[PDB]
């Protein structure tokens, strides 16, 4: 006999067994790292994928500038990726957007970012995934780098009471200009230059955590100076794809269903019985490593033309920021003897120094750069290797949708369909099996124009009923996503009262985008209870456990009766099920818990969501 | 060690002294610290203010106490919620659960035309009293409907709701009909045209032959599924042409393929699939099948079928022009290619009335005759039997149901050994105080539940339950629950063997003593009731003490005593080696464990 | 009100610009007068559709291929625990004593352990006295009551095997050192390619069976119900729960979380010591030798012990190491055991049953020796099994609604008893089974991809899904169309090393689409 667990994909669908093709969600085991060859390689494929060779050496720092943007060169082989932008076909395709929106739209939607910043206070810079320090050089939550320069400015030139994001802009700003900047070290201080590049400094993060791909090898972690720059244009590109149909970034499932099925019933609405239609399925290749601040600076402008001038200058921060961007290599490379009972070890900023010992890959990846590097870090002069501008990139994809003119009208043809950040679903339209090609050749043109590529290996295409989008592989009928997301307390502890509930409160959202189903969901309740037991070392009473909570609670148990109104945090049992998760268990047992344990347990004058006798300071 | 931090002079205002059982809790301080803070600690009452702060949490809770939960149904498409959107409708699934408004008809719809389709599937288990049993069924068949207890003999009537078990049931009371036909599941109207009956033959294998009937003219017909219309135009065993204005993907491509077996249309009626020579059984238990039905059931069976169905019917290159109302294998509302004689659109084809009541004519397989042949219902357009709780029904007369099942028998059972006791002579107290069990080992009733026992091992089960008989009642220590328990097997002869713990009845169900089942349990402070799947059953007797002696209703040979852990875990195989004077503990039940001693 | 400008900042916005124009101002005055002239635009657009050549396949007249193999030995067994050639001893469990430290030490009470003592000479393996005396130091330990080892000889040897030197200051650095040194760049190593395995289907049919024994994964409890949604759903759940726990599949994983759960806490509160673990499992049913039904038969079992180095788990990525002492009764072979080293450690004794009563047959017993690595990562990512099971059961109630829906009504124990799934092929013909008993192979499937998960078997299931919906529009009669099919190929070729499960899911994916060739129009031969 043999196996094949595969045969069952004859007789059935897909959107029912997909998901066994990929393992379930959690921690990538593999370790995806940053190291100096993968930094390497990444600005090689940068600076080439311009294929431009024009340079201007600039005045702050005596270095070229590779200035690859409205200067196309080596045409030859342009199917693989490009770089260089047009900016008249950028604002030409801008004007098509506004036009179709409206004429107001740009300005309304700057309005209203920019009343938000104005009652935002500059602690919401506190709220982030991780940064990366200038005075200890390395890697932090917001907080923690935050509360560093805020007591470096104190202690160099007295505090920061602004208490607004505006203050703490314009400071960062005078900072800028300050020669000298002190700092509580291991005190030290700084000058001008070096401040300037530590502001500019950018570290690349191993961490890669989602469904799908971890191709964020070298996710970038930027500082807290362009921080809130890069916060407000973010704002603002949200305000803008709000209100475009085909934008499914910044929300996703129902609305997503909602916005395919809307997107899908107008097309066939609008076509005629001569038109037949198709879809593809495309995925851009180096979403990062093409888009240019450049551009986007360009595009602010236009976008702001008609506006308060503070919006103006604001907007063209973070953009500079970017086309200036000294980039840190990871760890050095390593010498050994032939033996290998010796190994050297040495830092980025040396390699220049033994360039002649490297291996020739090594080498011819090395020399080419060595002009732009500094110290030990590169002077990226453009690109985008951080997650950010997607809402951004995403409006400029939709600005390429929605182009349209009167050499396609001639031929009864057209486009249209959905793009996320870096992946897109395209439906085109026309009435032969030929001029379906001629228009996918002019929609791959216009977007290289721009340096949105698209893969081949990774891009296919078939008739309108089948396709696929950010895991939600839709179909005629039963549209399946794969999107389940789950908690972690070992990662993640905070308190045995929140823990809980933020997981049951998980569960349902997904329940909501149809990612999970009753019982599956009942099933992962029960998982997750059992992780936070063992996390906590905590179990019921019924157990014959031996643990030292376990020890008190195996004396002062026999005291009351209402088990069932027991803590999970104290041998409780569960009460909670599907129709009860926004409710937390502390409100599901308050008028069941005993007297004395309900009054032990809620007492304000104690030493330390429903706030309880059980958090964890 | 003692990562999380606390106060200090809330810790001593509250005396929490330090190592309490070798546990530090500490400023800082372990977790610990917080169970013995809300074990033993200052007790306070600030329930009002909790609950008014958190009001809008508990003001949640209270709504959803407030709920009358409703049953669910799978199906598909075509603020106080939202906060439970999530747990009351999906895609796949919904549930019909309601607040405040209360209207009960379409539920006693589904519940009539439940018990139609029952009672007419009923009547199908002779030849000849198939109308006799059946009005006779009706006429024994009275319900609660909705808030009146009504009979059954005019609601089939008084109601207004086309179906094929409502036809077939009213025919018989020559009730008026509305001209509606039920080709299964499908319905079915005629438009125009009219034709006779012509008979055909088919092959199976590539030698036998059947026969089968269909019209020779032409007819114009309204086909209709779920949420799918249709119109279309039979002709000589063919289907001429048919349009949809129903647009889904599956109800599409059945309702197509039950048209087509209305019109016949295809080679599968020329010969068959090779998977029809497997059975070639167009016939029943004891009945006979036409091809049409055996045809769809074996659609019923998988999707290829129904595609290979469809491939049956030609397939062409769809022109230009006609995409917008071409169709496609799987249903695709347009496509490159097509299949022959189709049109797809949108908008649901309006249906027509017809406002002609007639009366037709039952047969022996109660297939019902209006005229010109032309059948309207049958049982064979039916789904199998589904078994079905109903409520709010009285049902009679014999066949209304079996209402034998193991576990039902083993319940009367044990509702007789517990009113066999009785409170007087010759019952079980009587027999305990005067130590007689092996007339025990005699009574009617363990005669009567002895067929419920596993008989390939029965012999060591009575062996047991004689040996825990004896032991209990000889020295007057016992306890009548587990007796009871076990009594249904001390009826066979004992013999030797291997036991495990379990006592299997012949349904793969079990017993044990010592611990409580789904089956049997019970439990003190309630020691005057017994659960039987969670039916509570009451003693016709009092007792305070007979049951608090259980020390030999675990093992047979043994006796609980003092716990000790110093005495090792053992199985019941190994007991046999065991000696006196040494105590063993063992488990009892799930992470229950225990000490015993011999004798 | 106004952002006060600095100096740096302007001098740098009028230094990041555009080629043509040098200053903030000129590019701003040029966008915010940008006028529309949609000609130039298309003759901009034609001219790059132009000098760019897009092609376009259908798969139709332009196929796919078989893909092409490495070439080279076998891939060896990588897991780090045995699941098919395992052996266990068992005892019963003692809720006073659930403890490893207490399991092992009641164990060796017997003197069951003191009995193994393997020769000197092996059958195949590298390093065998270090083993040999690690096994003596290992027992003595156990002796003393202490699952510490004090000397470290052995265990220092085989963890700084990888890799262990000096260093050298560059300071410390001229060019005469250099030369005499002869120091070089550390040349980097490739994982070399391996074969297909010929043993991947055995384990999973072994997998697939029902083990005697049964509860080897906990689980939490149910809470109450309040209407038919919980109800049906605790239903499925249970349902589900009792198929699955008779497996074998299921005491690895229970295995795999009991022995994770003790290594997650001795490289926490003994870090930098060397610990003394066992390989256990804990049982709570069994079936009859009587009966083919369930009987409760709480139970520890023993299947190995695996010694732990010096680990911090904060440098290095937190890597550490271990050395796994396995039992087993099977003798090896070449090839699947590899990083292996064998022993012939005496006797042992099987249980069986006769008529009413148990006897025992002596057989051979053998010790596999093994060394290897872990890390903290790997351990969250083995002590979240269960994980599986919402998969599987996920796989199961997608069925079970879909058709539900389709009829309107409860189907979930007639597609479980009757849905036929085609599973594999026997003397060339297909095999199909009901669901209720592909859940197994589902779960093994799960399970599989937990164990060898790596970047290889990402980027392949990544890259699949292509395949898989390039044959589903092909079933419907849908002209699929690509744009580098052999490009997908290499990039799919290019993740096959060193790794048996991603080779044998190409091979059965070339398997199906042969198969499919019988109705497909997409695919060569």
């Amino acid at each position: 006999m043999e196996i094949n667990p595969y045969l069952m994909f004859l007789n059935n669908d897909v959107t029912s067994l997909i998901s066994t093709t990929y393992p379930y969600t959690g921690p990538p085991p593999m370790s995806h790292g940053s190291s100096t060859k993968y930094t390497l390689e990444t600005i090689k494929r940068t600076y080439d994928y311009s294929r431009t060779s024009v340079e201007k050496t600039s005045k702050v720092f005596n270095i070229p500038r590779r200035k690859f943007c409205n200067c196309l060169e080596d045409k030859d082989e342009l199917v693989k990726p490009t770089g260089n932008v047009d900016i008249s076909s950028l604002l030409g395709l801008a004007e098509m957007m506004e036009k179709r929106m409206g004429e107001g739209f740009f300005k309304h939607c700057v309005m209203e970012a920019e009343t938000e910043i104005l009652k935002m206070h500059f602690s919401r810079l506190t709220e982030g995934r991780q940064t990366y320090d200038w005075t200890s050089e390395r890697n932090m939550p917001a907080a923690t780098a935050l509360q560093l320069t805020v007591d470096a400015i104190k202690e160099t030139e007295g505090p920061f009471k602004g208490t607004t994001m505006l203050e703490y802009c314009n400071k960062m700003i005078e900072m800028l200009d300050w020669k000298e900047i002190k700092f509580k070290k291991v005190i030290d201080s700084i000058k001008h230059d070096e401040f300037l590049i530590r502001a500019l400094t950018i570290n690349t993060m191993a961490k890669d955590g989602e469904r799908g791909k971890l191709q964020r090898r070298a996710i970038a972690t930027p500082g807290m100076i362009v921080r809130p720059f890069s916060k407000i244009v973010e704002t603002v590109a949200q305000k803008i794809c709000e209100k475009l149909k085909e934008s499914g970034l910044p929300v996703g499932g129902n609305e997503k269903k909602a916005k395919l099925k809307t997107t899908v019933t107008s097309l066939n609405a609008r076509m005629n019985s001569d038109q037949f239609a198709v879809n593809i399925t495309g995925d851009n290749s180096k979403w990062n490593e093409c888009q240019q601040p450049e551009a986007y600076l360009a595009l602010l402008a236009y976008i702001t033309k008609d506006s308060s001038d503070l919006m103006k200058d604001l907007c063209s921060v973070a953009p500079v920021l970017f086309c200036n961007k000294f980039v840190k290599l990871g760890q050095g490379i390593r010498l050994s003897n032939k033996r290998k009972t010796k190994e050297v070890i040495i830092k980025a900023e040396k390699m220049g120094k033994y360039k002649n010992l490297m291996r020739e890959e090594y080498k011819n990846l090395f020399e080419p750069l060595e002009k732009y590097i500094q110290k030990d870090v590169c002077f990226l002069p453009g690109g985008m290797l951080m997650g950010m501008f997607n809402m951004l990139s995403t409006v400029l994809g939709v600005s390429t949708l929605c182009y349209m003119d009167e050499e396609l009208k001639a031929k009864g043809c057209f486009w249209t369909g959905l793009q996320s950040s870096d992946d897109f679903v395209l439906f085109a339209v026309a009435s032969n099996w030929s001029n379906i090609h001629w228009t996918i050749r002019r929609f791959n043109a216009v977007c290289k124009l721009i340096g949105i590529n698209m893969s081949l290996e990774k891009s296919y295409g078939s008739l309108p009923e089948l396709f696929e989008f950010t895991s939600m592989f839709f179909d005629g009928e039963f549209v399946s996503n794969l999107a389940m997301e789950l908690p972690a307390f070992t990662t993640a502890g905070v308190n045995e009262g929140v823990d809980f509930t933020a997981a049951m409160s998980i569960i349902k959202t997904n329940m909501i985008n149809n990612s999970l189903s009753p019982s599956t969901a009942l099933m992962a309740l029960r998982i997750c209870l059992q992780e936070f037991r063992a996390t906590y070392r905590v179990h019921p009473w019924d157990s014959r456990v031996k643990g030292g909570r376990m020890k008190i609670i195996n004396e002062f148990i026999k005291t009351i009766e209402n088990k069932d109104g027991l803590l999970i945090a104290d041998g409780g049992k569960l009460m909670n099920n599907i129709s009860t998760l926004h409710i937390p268990e502390e409100v599901l047992k308050f008028e069941k818990m005993d007297e004395q344990y309900r009054n032990r347990v809620f007492n304000p004058k104690n030493p330390f969501a429903v706030v309880s006798t059980h958090s964890f300071r | 060690k003692f990562p999380i931090i606390a106060n200090k002079r809330m810790l001593e205002e509250a005396q929490i002294p330090k190592e309490h059982n070798n546990v530090a809790l500490w400023v800082l301080a372990s977790a610990s610290c917080i169970n013995y803070w809300n074990f033993c600690g200052p007790c306070v009452n600030n329930s009002e203010v909790i609950k008014e702060v958190y009001k809008s949490r508990f003001g949640r809770l209270e709504r959803r106490k407030e709920i009358m939960w409703k049953e669910l149904r799978f199906t598909l498409v075509d603020p106080e919620r939202m906060e439970l959107i999530h747990a009351l409708g999906g895609e796949t699934w919904i549930q019909e659960a309601n607040t405040a408004g209360i209207s009960n008809v379409d539920q006693r719809k589904n519940d009539i035309r439940a018990v139609c389709r029952k009672v007419c599937l009923a009547a199908n288990a002779s030849i000849m009293n198939a109308k006799s049993k059946l009005v006779e069924y009706i006429k024994s068949t009275s319900m609660r409907i909705g808030e009146t207890e009504r009979k059954l003999e005019e609601l089939i009537l008084e109601t207004d709701d086309v179906s094929p078990e409502v036809t077939l049931c009213k025919s018989a009371l020559g009730g008026q009909l509305g001209k509606t036909l039920s080709f299964g599941p499908m319905l079915l109207k005629k438009i125009s045209g009219s034709g006779v009956k012509v008979k055909d033959t088919v092959y199976i294998q590539g030698v036998r032959a059947v026969q089968f009937e269909y019209w020779s003219e032409q007819e114009e017909f309204y086909g209709e599924y779920k949420s799918a219309t249709a119109l279309f135009s039979r002709k000589e065993r063919s289907l001429e042409w048919i349009t949809i204005g129903g647009g889904i993907n599956e109800d599409r491509k059945r309702l197509l393929a039950m048209c087509m077996i209305f019109c016949r249309d295809g080679d599968y009626f020329k010969d068959a699939p090779a998977t029809i020579t497997m059975a070639d059984l167009s016939t029943k238990l004891g009945r006979e099948i036409p091809y049409q039905y055996v045809m769809m059931n074996w659609i019923q069976k998988s999707e290829d079928n129904l595609e290979a169905l469809l491939y049956s019917r030609g397939i062409v290159e769809t022109n230009p022009g006609k995409m917008g109302s071409s169709m496609g294998i799987d249903g695709s509302k347009r496509a490159i290619k097509s299949l022959r004689a189709v049109t797809i659109q949108s908008g649901k084809i309006d249906m027509p009335e017809s406002k002609e009541k007639i009366h037709l004519e039952l047969s022996d397989n109660l297939e019902a005759f209006d005229s010109s042949g032309r059948i309207v219902a049958t049982i064979l357009d039916l789904p199998s039997d589904k078994k079905v709780t109903f409520q709010d029904v009285s049902f009679q007369h014999p066949d209304l149901a079996v209402l034998r099942d193991e576990k039902t028998a083993i319940t009367k059972g044990y509702e007789a050994l517990i009113k066999r006791l009785g409170t007087g002579d010759n019952d079980i107290p009587s027999l305990i105080a005067k130590k007689d069990y092996l007339s025990l080992y005699n009574l009617p009733e363990v005669k009567l539940m002895a067929p419920l026992i596993r008989p390939n091992r029965k012999g060591v089960y009575s062996r047991v339950a004689r040996k825990l008989v004896s032991t209990q009642v000889t020295t007057g220590h016992y306890s009548l629950h587990e007796l009871i328990k076990v009594l249904p097997f001390t009826y066979f002869a004992p013999k030797q063997g291997m036991f495990e713990g379990r006592l299997f009845f012949s349904n793969d169900s079990f017993v044990e003593p010592g611990v409580n089942n789904n089956v049997f349990s019970w439990s003190k402070a309630d020691s005057s009731k017994i659960y039987c799947h969670g039916i509570a059953i009451r003693v016709p007797l009092v007792v305070g003490d007979e049951h608090m002696d259980t020390s030999l209703a675990l093992l047979e040979g043994f006796s609980v005593c003092e716990n000790d852990p110093r005495a090792p875990m053992v199985t019941r195989q190994d007991l046999i080696d065991v000696g006196f004077g040494q105590k063993v503990r063992l488990f009892v039940g799930q992470g229950s464990v225990r000490t015993f001693k011999r004798t | 009100i106004e952002m006060k400008k600095g100096k740096t900042f302007l001098e740098l916005r009028d230094e990041s610009v555009p080629l043509p124009f040098q200053t903030y101002e000129q590019m701003k005055d040029y966008c915010e007068k940008f006028k529309g002239n949609p000609r130039e635009l298309a003759s901009k657009v034609s001219q790059m559709q132009s000098n760019i050549k897009l092609p376009i396949k259908h798969y139709e007249q332009n196929k796919f291929r078989q893909i092409r193999l490495p070439k080279g030995p076998m891939a060896p067994y990588t897991h780090k625990f045995l699941m098919e050639e395992a052996w266990m001893f068992t005892k019963i469990s003692d809720p006073e004593r659930s403890r490893a430290g207490e399991i092992l030490i009641d164990f060796f009470k017997k003197g069951n352990l003191s009995a193994i003592r393997p020769k000197d000479k092996p059958l195949q393996g590298k390093y065998p006295i270090h083993y040999k005396n690690l096994w003596n130091q290992i027992k003595a330990a156990i002796a003393d009551r202490t699952m510490v080892i004090n000397e470290n000889d052995h265990s220092e040897f085989l963890g700084g095997i990888g890799r262990a030197s000096k260093k050298i200051p560059e300071i410390s650095l001229t060019q005469d050192v250099i030369t005499t040194e002869g120091l070089k760049q550390s040349e980097n190593k490739l994982p070399e390619p391996r074969s297909f395995p010929r043993w991947f289907n055995a384990e999973w049919m072994w997998a697939i069976k029902d083990s005697d024994l049964t509860g080897w994964v906990p689980m939490a409890e149910y809470p109450p119900a309040d209407n038919e949604l919980e109800d049906y759903a605790e239903h499925l759940n249970k349902t589900m729960e009792g198929v699955l726990q008779g497996t074998n599949c299921a005491r690895e994983m229970g295995k795999c979380i009991l022995t994770v759960g003790a290594l997650m806490t001795e490289c926490r509160l003994f870090p930098g010591k060397i610990k003394v673990v066992p390989i256990y499992a804990r049982s709570k049913e069994r079936k009859s030798m009587q009966e083919g039904l369930p009987v409760p038969s709480e139970m520890d079992c023993l299947f190995g012990i695996c010694v732990k180095s010096k680990s911090h788990l904060n440098k290095d990525d937190g890597m550490y190491t271990i050395i796994t002492f396995e039992f087993s009764i099977r003798e090896p072979n070449l090839e699947k055991h590899q990083k292996y080293t064998v022993f012939e450690a005496g006797h042992t004794t099987v249980r069986m049953k006769k008529g009413e009563s148990v006897i025992g047959r002596e057989v051979p017993l053998y010790l596999y020796c093994r060394t290897t690595a872990l890390s903290k990562i790997k351990n969250d990512w083995l002590s979240k099994a269960r994980r599986c099971f919402i998969t599987t059961m996920d796989t199961v109630e997608t069925i079970c609604l879909r058709e539900s829906a389709k009829a309107e009504e409860n189907l979930v124990e007639k597609t479980l008893n009757e849905k036929q799934m085609w599973i594999g092929k026997k003397n060339g013909e297909l095999i199909a089974q009901p669901l209720r008993e592909a859940l197994r192979v589902q779960l093994v499937q799960q399970f599989y991809f937990c164990i060898y998960n790596d970047s290889q078997l990402e980027g392949f299931c990544n890259e699949q899904k292509k395949i898989l919906m390039a044959l589903e529009g092909d079933k419907k009669n849908k002209s699929s169309f690509g744009f580098n099919p052999e490009g997908l190929l290499e990039k799919i070729e290019e993740c096959l090393i060193n790794n048996p499960m991603c080779l044998f899911m190409a091979q059965r994916l070339n398997e199906l689409v042969i198969e499919a060739s019988k109705r497909g129009a997409k695919f060569f031969k």
